[PDB]
């Protein structure tokens, strides 16, 4: 109960520091490129193209899902994946890479994964705005239900942050876990409604019931309901909302406890 | 006579593992034990106000460990250490990013130190003037020479006003012109009764800068007191060591190694 | 004609240095892991599993190709991909990361991409041996035709090396190219016979005729002919062999010329 | 009287770009021109055999650039430089990997230097004995202190026998005991008539070690000759600079900056 409290107070107090360090990191990563921070948008946009040529043109022979073209379905479902993947992968190594520079000074160590995740949140916001703009050319225009994004866009961020707060700590204790992380992420890409929709009524029905436990399922479906389907998502699927809230709460609690427990002996392990 | 820094029975152990597989073996079974290297042992220090203390010793003594523990970056295995004010440490290699420019480095470092923006806005000119870099304050730090990077780091660190300052081998690269300005800054700091630690291998600078001397041998504070007493003993020890034969120096080093190492 | 000669003499003379530096790099990368160099084998083996659960169990409903089970078809086709991908991606950044350490000393700079590629060749050899061992449980036993590997396994290495010898140089001149490289590699994964076989007689026929220009097509098919199909591959498809030899020759020539041209001004660009 | 190193009209230009976008602009159109910073200008040097030359100057003079160009790591924009033998350079920070152990670092560095294995096998013990690290030769370099890393780097570099040796600010961290041993090694090297360059900011060590002095000001070799002539002039210049007012020193630095910078 003390660890959760302490981490909460640190994150509440150092908001501006988190933002500014995230901006500095975004500046650092793209320093030598000629195009610069534009590569924060070009990199995912190209990847989607490949995922449309393979799974949309090759497989599916370009057929519609729920009366919507597959291109916009996939575009809305894919927007958060790059942010989630990159944020988790880099926040796992954040403390290991950045401990030495700030160890000599006094500076809260809980925010090291969060500011690196914030460095990746900006590209997600830009891509999501671009997606909403591009969805207009079909005839899909913004509605009232889009206000649901105010609940759904933050949640995704929170989820990612929580995971890093745990994994970063483990990354100091055992290095191998970092490698393991990559594999897990790949599974969460393919057992998700991003690229395909489970057929149900069969073994695919069991696959559907197993995919319902993936938080990526909830995030993708809620985004689609807010932008595409014109439907209040929380009316029919509030059980998923409660389950996901419980998942993020448990992740944050365990990560905070573990981080506070080993914080003083980080140099010995590192 | 307020004690600026107080030290009680500080002791730092480091566990020796030949390979990471031995680390795995002791992680699997808690009953495993390996040889332990004692970086420090039973150090007791009492630093007063308006004091300049120079730490002297041979390579591998444990002065950098003590300075880091005083700065709080390292946690003692056994013991405690308290400081009345906030401590700032100047190291041999300042932590700067070669990609960022001079002003960006000033902003980044002063944010990481714990300064809110309004102070940074008013403090930037003074640091820029003290650095003496000029046009190069606009170019990235990777283009700098080692002396200029040292000048920038010292300028950033000194402008923020520490209650306690710990300089560790930072003036080796600077020229005599910068050394005189640093000496004047040390005079100004001595005016404010702040406690300053000075670590250097230049005995002339230790004579010119400090007023008290602490002497550490093999992770043990050998002699703490006035410089006029401790420093001649250190010089006599150095000359005697230079007079010994190679075998005698080797056996002295082996005896120190046996004293430091233990299995527990 | 002088640049090609000079690079050839350097690589011929520094063979043992290349091998030993490659071994040191393999040692360095896996230093902190508890399992150690075992991760050079666990990492690809897990990925194949995912590529079998998605494309083999989900899509295709586990159907055979050419009378062979899909699992062994995919296993033989996937063995070189990780080596190719990692070698190209890291050899692109090799010179940029390693110039400073060896600049002060006198040491041939042409071998910097090659020893990093050699660090990745060892894992490919281990995985290929494991694949050949595991193919025996079906009833497929080694034959005379497997001697063809003596021509096919080296060629792949050569191809990768050539590409790096070019890209590394470009990576110093323009940083953005490094980023671009990633995208290109992804395309070469999906327009290849690794995961799927083009259906021909249609638009898929045009896709087949376009995929025939991919060197990965030739490498994968030749490996399958040597290990699985029991057939002298060069008897029917020698035109592909000649085209691929020409491709690697052109790549090596251009890369050698460019590397020798800008070698002295690398510090100014870097 | 063989000239060990000969220098003809060496000149190093560095192009200043405020941002990478300006670099893109000049890359697109070859007609674009930007201000150029002259690291060196019209340097002519002649080093004989059995000579110890100390380079002296203020921060940003261009001594490290000259040492790097002599070592071949940097290519001159205009001019040439030839060396009779093979040149070895000892720097302030030796290039070592913290993950590898001491013996692995010896093997890695001696392979990268250009030694075949058979020499390494017979040369390892001597380096191990000279290092004086002992048990720590088995542990990774990241556990070392700065003095011990410097000792290991110096031991590796000195054991290979250079025809020409260039030491640049490498003895700042070592203690007096290591400094005496390095001085004895310099005596042994002086016996073999090999040319040694010594860069240091400790004037006592320059007096004790060197025999000739070169003095560089603003990327220009101000005075080359016998130490007994050049060194008093450098000391007089330092004292005069210390006597000037802050505005006068600022205007001197501005004049040097204007002289070095140009648009061409
Ligand atoms: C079509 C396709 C199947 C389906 C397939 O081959 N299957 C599975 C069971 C039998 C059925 C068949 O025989 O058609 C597949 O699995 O991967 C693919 C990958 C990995 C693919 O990457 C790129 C394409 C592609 C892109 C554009 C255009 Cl214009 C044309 C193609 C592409 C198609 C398939
Ligand atoms: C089956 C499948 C289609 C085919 C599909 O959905 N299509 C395309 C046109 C209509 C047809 C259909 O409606 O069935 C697809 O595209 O991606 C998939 C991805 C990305 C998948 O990842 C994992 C599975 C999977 C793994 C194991 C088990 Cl036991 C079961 C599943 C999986 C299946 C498909
Ligand atoms: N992680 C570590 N594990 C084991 N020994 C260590 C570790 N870190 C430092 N040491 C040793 O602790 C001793 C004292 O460390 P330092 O304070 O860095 O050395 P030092 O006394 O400052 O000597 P200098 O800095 O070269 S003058 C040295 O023998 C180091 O090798
Ligand atoms: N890539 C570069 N672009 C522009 N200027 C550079 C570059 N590299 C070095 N310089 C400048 O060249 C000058 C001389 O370089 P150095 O030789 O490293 O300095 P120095 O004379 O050795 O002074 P020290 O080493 O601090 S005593 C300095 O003013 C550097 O800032
Ligand atoms: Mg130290
Ligand atoms: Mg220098």
């Amino acid at each position: 109960m003390s660890a959760i409290g302490t981490v909460f107070k640190e994150h509440v107090k150092n908001f501006y520091l988190i933002q500014r360090l995230a901006q500095f990191q975004v500046k650092i990563i793209n320093h030598s490129n000629y195009l610069g921070v534009a590569w924060e948008l070009i990199n995912p946009v190209m990847q989607i193209m490949v995922y449309w040529m393979v799974f949309g043109l090759g497989i599916r022979s370009n057929a519609p899902i729920h009366g919507v073209p597959f291109v916009y379905w996939l575009l809305v479902g894919i927007s958060m994946w790059f942010f989630i993947n990159q944020g988790i992968l880099e926040g796992t190594k954040a403390i290991t890479q950045k401990f030495n520079q700030v160890s000599k000074m006094n500076f809260p160590l809980s925010i090291i994964p969060t500011y690196i995740v914030t460095s990746r949140f900006y590209g997600h916001l830009g891509l999501l705005l671009l997606v909403i703009i591009a969805c207009m050319f079909t005839g899909i225009y913004p509605s009232i239900h889009i206000i649901q994004l105010l609940i759904y866009v933050p949640f995704c961020f929170f989820l990612t942050a929580s995971v890093t707060l745990l994994t970063s700590t483990l990354g100091v204790l055992v290095r191998d876990t970092q490698m393991l992380m990559q594999a897990i992420l790949r599974i969460l890409f393919y057992f998700s409604p991003i690229l395909w929709l489970p057929k149900n009524h069969g073994i695919s029905g069991l696959i559907h019931e197993m995919m319902k436990y993936n938080p990526v399922y909830f995030i993708a479906e809620s985004y689609r309901a807010a932008i595409l389907y014109h439907e209040w998502y929380f009316m029919d699927h509030w059980k998923l909302m409660l389950y996901n809230f419980g998942i993020v709460a448990i992740f944050f609690a365990i990560g905070a406890y573990l981080h506070m427990k080993y914080r003083d002996q980080f140099a010995d392990f590192l | 006579m307020n004690v600026s820094v107080n030290i009680k029975n500080v002791t730092k152990e480091y566990r020796i593992y030949r390979t990471n597989k031995e680390r795995m073996k002791d992680a699997l079974i808690p009953k495993h034990k390996n040889k332990t290297f004692f970086a420090l042992d039973d150090i007791s220090l009492k630093a007063y106000e308006g004091d300049v203390i120079g730490l002297v010793g041979i390579n591998g003594s444990g002065k950098s460990t003590l300075s880091n523990i005083i700065g709080g970056s390292l946690s003692p295995t056994v013991g405690k250490v308290d400081r009345n004010g906030e401590v700032s440490v100047i190291a041999i290699s300042a932590g700067l990013s070669g990609q960022l420019t001079g002003i960006e480095n000033i902003e980044f470092k002063m944010l990481c130190m714990g300064f809110k923006r309004k102070e940074i806005k008013a403090m930037t000119p003074k640091i820029i003037e003290f650095s003496e870099l000029g046009e190069f304050i606009y170019q990235p730090v990777k283009k700098y020479s080692s002396g200029m990077r040292a000048k920038l780091g010292f300028s950033i660190n000194i402008t923020v006003n520490p209650d306690i300052l710990v300089i560790d081998e930072a003036l080796s690269v600077g020229d005599q012109t910068f050394a005189q300005k640093c000496l004047d800054k040390i005079y100004e700091f001595k005016e404010q009764n702040k406690t300053i630690f000075f670590v250097s291998h230049n005995l002339g600078q230790v004579r010119q800068f400090c007023t008290k001397i602490a002497w550490i041998e093999g992770g043990k504070l050998k002699d703490y007191g006035e410089l006029d007493d401790v420093l001649p003993k250190y010089e006599a020890f150095l000359n005697d060591f230079k007079k010994k034969s190679k075998a005698e120096q080797k056996e002295f080093r082996n005896k120190l190694d046996e004293s430091r190492f233990v299995i527990k």
